[PDB]
């Protein structure tokens, strides 16, 4: 598996300094170095997201560009980390105006449709295209949660959450009070969340079929980069969701499917 | 006020009939490292002034102090011949300074004052030193049954950190203390990393110190009851002294010992050896 | 350096005269001797540093940890000068030994504190050797990075972060491989002589190092200079209180058999 | 570490290559003997190692104590090649016939790690027990097992899990089914009369006895242990002597 | 504790807060307004973020960034100051009422679409228009409770402000949970809840405007109408998977 393989503490950090150079040694047609000037137009208008184009970095590094389709979460989460570092390298006060910086993937080669997305495609990135119907409005979700322990008063370390389960508390270092555990308001972290649903294009629908539609999950930057009846290229990872209402309603087992966003553009 | 009693002290110092002034000469000698021990007799005080010998008897610990801290500020204008010595100490302050360029009243201190029992104190056995005398001045006499050897032993110290260049101090006031492990310096604190600062043994300061134990006389303790021991600590030029199996008066201060119920001690001020 | 008056080149200047104008340069023909000898070390006599300059004596006597240093390295010079075709295992190490001891047992204040004294008593008991870690290795458990660290001031720092990985608390101290050196302890008891009457003799221990190591034997009275050296004690071995009064060792440099 | 990996190979190839006068490989017929229960430590001579390659021979008697867990497991290696043996048996290495003879007295700091040979009279002996040679952590907040754990002469754990999740500060169950244990003894030896140099006492040392060579030296006999010197635990110090074999004459 | 510290420093600046200068003459801004009050049967002050900046730049940082506790320090010191200030009080009035603060500054407005998730908990400023409102409800403060069986009373139990509650004991210190609250040993405050909607103009084209939840507690009730402009000062607060209703605990309204 190319996720037991991009795991390897060794092959991580092959990686990383692999996705350095190509961010600090990468020129254009002319020689100009093409990411200096996008990390100055971005800390100039004081955001949190740098675009990247697949076609070079399948130019500068193929081996980074297998990998990125089959693995796309830890790949990516690798790629904020080096990015943030080369910003602030280049931008050493930039810690104050943002906290994160996100990595978009631009010009997949990949593209497919909603009526032909199988069991195939599960945890890949993909790239669709369709038309918004729905968008939600942008509510608080809890990304880095700090329990606390009744027994001892400390408060234990960050546990992430993901959005496909609820997330538990770990184990106090001596009280183990692991019931007796609530959540501070102040110390914890939140995030952005809007949850849009895309459909087929009107022209693109076979006459005998019907529209099919999908659910997307937008998160931090993303919120508000859509407005129903919009039409959009939207590239994220394909996520399977138990969802036991409809194995009931059905009659037989079945599962949710949603999609991570990660790059949305608007034609 | 203590200002007040700092005052009074200091215009006793200052002028003392005899009109010799041995405090003065005496302040003079030590401003030229001539003397350190300097012994403060109480008589002059009630001769005086007998209510400032009262209130000092009753609490000789920040009484101390303030003719400590009066004898510091007199010295400044006393020394005339400058100085002629070589101290590893002032060498040290000297090269600071010149970096500096480029301190608590103990740190520069060198004179240990001592107080002298008035002639109406009477001495006391072991056995008649109770819990009503602690922090009072009290005159015990007996029999010395062991000595220990002198060391030394830290008063203030002196650390220094490789991020800075800010020396830092570290008054010792206990029997132990915790050495400091991170420099709190503010160039340090600016940094966001306080340094692993050191002690410097060659910037800090060292007192001589000896610890004995003082019996009762056979004669004086009752036939049926057994004799009673006391620890006294010896600090200064009083160190070396005195041996064992020797008749001794001392004269000191009766504190206890922290570490509701607890251990005294003898801080010892004047020793004699009677008999 | 720091608070000290020492100064490198001008003691070694001084001292490579001295060597050269101790006429009494018989310490140039004792590295003579030396050149043929194959040990490199050479025993020197206080008194010739103070008549040579009163100045570097003080210097030497006040702050024996750096002049001592300063001292091998100019007579390590001279000695190449005057031999450069010899050949030896080592550098020279200069112990400026003392005639008299200056002091007894006792009265040993504590301003004697690191400076050079000599003493003289009997040998009582000598233990055995002790190794003592000079340069750690620091082995990283995430990359397997191995480092060299080496001593300073006796506080060894340990990195948690690595220097390939950059992963904290990786790297692990293999003693195993760290280098050591030998330590020695003996007791040294006083002199009948400066025993004032009806005293019990009194016991001071000695550090000996290297070549010092099994140099002295139990019922032999000899004379000892080295630095007078004190050092705190904690109150528990849990514990990190330290108490006020500190212990106090002798950290030997020469040892005349007398 | 290439000298480690070189050392080994090199040894793996003496093994497979040494031949005698016979012109046959003795070590296979040792391995033979390595197939059965009950044998664990092998034989060689530091003197064919020297006709062999004198350079390789100088390279153990460098770094005996780093190089000695490739041997092993060169040799474990060979053995299992050899002969079919299961996979957890352990093979150990003993050195014979090593001229450099040395005194008690010449033990020293800068010895630490090379190859000796020391002689000395048995004064007492301890009972065998178990050593714990590597041992099994498991993580307590993911479950992660952390295998072959070495053990540098104390109870030794790491913070870390075999998964890049956790970091535990303390929490390291240890497992007895995963583990590997070895026989260990621990005798006293005194300086023999004819060493014993004037006016001086016998200074006697500590010897750690391992694998087969266990139980093997009774009380009150001259025997030559030959082996390594290594330091055994402010950091408290003291010195140890480790003998790989033990021979009477 | 550092509380009493702070404590101590609201009453310093309470009590000490001077405005003019010696060329005309000196009046203490916020004692008088409070005596006055006090007086007037009105309980509450408007207290401005420059003055406290002004006096005490600390103070005013810590209320800009962890507006819960500090504004409850400064509300019991408020009462504590209130209290000394009218000390010989009427035959019936020995009791002291609580004094309700409320706040005011002149910042630049932000806009509710600016509210990022990083301001959670921190003092907002965001104007609006009012659509919506709710009747004048009952919200507790001081509640006391007692047990079923052993009728044991565990009395003046406190309850945090905004939409908070209280989980009450299992344990009865009999079955489970036999604990119910006294009616009448309650004392209750106002409530209300409102609904602000962004402005016409910061609306972006083509797109509806949006939302938000406001709370309004005691004397901060009856105070707006649907259509009217007002400029909110609230702190930001929470009430799918892990999502969380957000709203805004008011504490200053500038009706326009
Ligand atoms: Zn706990
Ligand atoms: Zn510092
Ligand atoms: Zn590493
Ligand atoms: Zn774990
Ligand atoms: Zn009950």
């Amino acid at each position: 598996t190319v996720r037991e393989w991009v795991s390897m503490a060794a092959t991580r950090l092959e990686i990383y300094h692999r996705f350095k150079n190509f961010l600090r040694t990468h020129v254009d047609e002319h020689g100009h170095n093409v990411f200096k000037e996008k990390i100055s137009d971005m800390c100039k208008e004081n955001k949190e997201s740098l675009p990247v184009n697949y076609e070079d970095l399948a130019a500068r590094e193929h081996v980074l560009a297998y990998f990125l389709p089959e693995a796309p979460a830890e790949m990516l989460k690798i790629f904020d980390e080096a990015a943030k570092e080369v910003v602030l390298v280049m931008y050493p006060k930039y810690d104050r105006i943002a906290r994160e910086i996100h990595v978009r993937i631009s010009h997949l080669p990949l593209v497919e449709e909603l009526r032909s997305l199988r069991q195939l495609h599960l945890n890949q990135l993909i790239r669709t295209s369709g038309v918004v119907t729905c968008c939600t409005g942008v509510l608080p979700q809890l990304s880095m949660v700090k329990y606390n322990c009744n027994k001892c008063n400390f408060i234990l370390g960050p546990f992430f959450q993901s959005q496909n389960q609820e997330v538990r508390p770990g184990s106090c270092p001596e009280c183990q009070s692991f019931g007796p555990f609530e959540i501070n308001m102040e110390e914890t972290v939140y995030q952005n969340y809007q949850r849009i649903t895309i459909q087929e294009s009107p022209g693109k629908v076979a006459a005998g079929r019907l529209p099919r539609s999908k659910d997307a999950i937008l998160l931090a930057d993303l919120v508000d980069s859509c407005k129903p009846g919009d039409e959009i290229e939207l590239t994220g990872i394909y996520h399977n969701n138990y969802d036991g209402s409809l194995n009931t309603a059905n009659g037989f087992p079945v599962f949710a499917t949603v999609i991570l966003a990660n790059h949305i553009t608007k034609k | 006020d203590y200002q007040a009693e700092k005052e009074k002290c200091k215009t006793f110092l200052q002028e003392f009939y005899k009109k010799n002034f041995k405090y003065g000469v005496q302040l003079a000698n030590i401003a030229h490292r001539e003397q350190v021990a300097l012994c403060i007799d109480l008589d002059d005080l009630a001769e005086e002034d007998p209510e400032l010998v009262d209130a000092i008897c009753e609490n000789t610990r920040r009484y101390t102090n303030l003719f400590a801290d009066a004898v510091q500020e007199l010295l400044p204008q006393y020394k005339e011949r400058e100085v002629v010595h070589k101290d590893a100490l002032d060498v040290y302050i000297e090269h600071r300074l010149m970096m500096e360029q480029r301190y608590p009243p103990e740190l520069m201190r060198r004179f240990e004052l001592y107080f002298k029992a008035p002639s109406s104190s009477k001495a006391r056995v072991v056995r008649d030193v109770k819990a009503d005398s602690i922090g009072k001045l009290v005159t015990v006499r007996g029999i010395v049954t062991r000595v220990t050897e002198v060391k030394p032993m830290m008063v203030v110290a002196t650390y220094t950190c490789d991020q800075c260049g800010a020396e830092t101090y570290q008054p010792i006031q206990s029997p132990t203390f915790m050495p400091l492990i991170m420099c709190p310096s503010r160039e340090c604190q600016t940094n966001r990393s306080g340094g692993r600062l050191y002690l410097q043994t060659r910037g800090s300061k060292f007192i001589k110190f000896q610890e004995l134990k003082i019996q009762e006389h056979s004669d004086q303790v009752p036939v049926g009851n057994i004799p009673r021991c006391m620890s006294v600590y010896v600090r200064g030029e009083n160190t070396r002294l005195a041996q064992p199996g020797d008749h001794v008066g001392i004269t000191g201060v009766f504190l206890p010992m922290l570490r509701l119920l607890s251990e005294t001690y003898l801080e010892s001020h004047r020793l004699v050896k009677m008999n | 350096i720091w608070g000290t008056d020492v100064n490198v080149a001008t003691c070694k200047e001084k001292f490579q005269r001295f060597v050269q104008r101790f006429i009494d340069p018989i310490y140039m023909q004792r590295l003579e001797e030396i050149n043929v000898v194959g040990d490199p070390f050479l025993n020197i006599d206080c008194d010739h540093l103070r008549n040579f300059d009163q100045d570097l004596y003080r210097q030497l006597v006040c702050y024996p940890q750096e002049v001592i240093p300063t001292f091998d390295m100019a007579a390590n010079e001279i000695f190449f000068e005057r031999y450069p075709d010899s050949i030896l295992e080592h550098q020279i190490q200069v112990r400026p030994y003392n005639a008299l001891k200056t002091r007894n047992m006792r009265s040993l204040n504590p301003e004697d504190i690191d400076q050079l004294i000599t003493i003289s008593g009997m040998v009582i008991r000598t233990s055995q050797i002790i190794p003592e870690m000079q340069e750690a290795f620091f082995k990283c458990q995430v990359c397997a990075f191995t480092t060299r660290v080496e001593i300073d001031r006796g506080r060894i720092a340990e990195p948690s972060v690595c220097k390939h990985c950059n992963t904290t608390h990786s790297m692990a101290l293999i003693h195993n491989r760290s280098m050591f050196s030998d330590k020695q302890m003996i007791k040294l008891q006083e002199s009948p002589e400066d025993m004032p009457a009806g005293q019990t003799p009194h016991t001071t221990i000695l550090y000996g190092h290297n070549d010092l190591v099994d140099k002295v034997q139990p019922g032999d009275r000899v004379n000892v200079t080295g630095i007078y050296r004190a050092v705190p004690i904690r109150v528990n071995p849990r514990v990190r209180n330290v108490k006020s009064v500190y212990k106090t060792h002798i950290d030997v440099i020469h040892y005349r058999k007398t | 570490d290439e000298l480690s990996d070189k050392c080994q190979k090199l040894f793996l190839e003496f093994l497979e290559e040494c031949k005698g006068k016979d012109g046959s490989n003795l070590y296979v017929s040792a391995a033979e003997e390595l197939i059965r229960p009950e044998r664990n430590t092998l034989a060689v001579n530091f003197t064919d190692i020297e006709y062999y390659n004198q350079q390789l021979a100088t390279t153990i008697q460098e770094e005996y104590y780093r190089v000695y867990p490739h041997l092993c497991r060169a040799v474990r290696s060979f053995a299992r090649q050899m002969g079919n043996i299961p996979a957890n048996k352990e093979f150990y290495i003993a050195f014979s016939d090593f001229p450099a003879r040395q005194k008690i007295r010449e033990l020293s700091s800068a010895k630490i790690g090379t190859l000796l040979r020391i002689s000395g009279q048995v004064v007492r002996t301890h009972p065998v027990h178990p050593e714990l040679v590597s041992g099994t952590f498991l993580c307590m907040d993911c479950q992660s097992i952390v295998k072959d754990v070495e053990q540098q002469f104390r109870y030794t754990q790491p913070t870390i899990c075999k998964n890049p999740v956790c970091a535990n500060r303390r929490r390291f169950t240890l497992d007895t089914n995963k583990s590997r244990f070895v026989d260990f003894q621990k005798v006293r030896i005194q300086e023999t009369q004819a060493e014993l140099p004037r006016g001086a006492i016998p200074r006697s040392v500590e010897i750690i006895l391992r694998a087969e060579a266990v139980e093997s030296a009774m009380a009150g006999d001259r025997c030559d242990f030959t082996g390594t010197l290594i330091v055994v635990p402010d950091l408290s110090y003291r010195l140890a002597f480790l003998a790989c074999y033990v021979g009477a004459t | 504790a550092k509380k009493s510290q702070l404590k101590k420093r609201f009453r310093e600046f309470l009590r000490q807060y001077r405005i003019g200068t010696d060329r005309t003459g000196f009046t203490f801004k916020y004692r008088d307004e409070l005596k006055r009050h006090y007086n007037l049967g009105e309980y509450w002050i408007e207290v401005e973020m420059e003055d406290l900046a002004s006096f005490d730049e600390d103070l005013a940082d810590y209320l800009y960034k962890q507006p819960t506790e500090h504004l409850q320090l400064l509300e019991e010191a408020a009462q504590e100051v209130a209290d000394e200030v009218t000390r010989p009080r009427p035959a019936g009035e020995e009791t002291i009422q609580e004094i309700q603060v409320m706040l005011r500054s002149d910042a630049n407005p932000a806009n509710i679409r600016s509210l990022k998730s990083e301001q959670m908990s921190h003092l907002v400023k965001i104007p609006g228009i009012i659509i919506a409102a709710t009747a004048v409800r009952a919200k507790a403060t001081k509640i006391s409770i007692q047990c079923r069986s052993c009728r044991n009373t565990i009395g003046n139990i406190a309850v945090r402000p905004g939409l908070e509650g209280y989980a009450m004991p299992r344990k009865c210190n009999c079955p489970l949970d036999p604990y119910f609250i006294i009616p009448d040993k309650c004392k209750c405050v106002d409530f209300q809840t409102l609904k602000l909607q962004e402005s016409p103009d910061a609306v972006p084209h083509g797109e509806l405007p949006r939302h938000m939840q406001l709370y309004c507690d005691r004397y901060l009730c009856d105070k707006v109408v649907p259509g009217n402009r007002v400029t909110i000062m609230g702190i930001y607060s929470i009430r799918g998977v892990g999502i969380r209703s957000s709203y805004i605990r008011v504490v200053g309204i500038q009706v326009d």
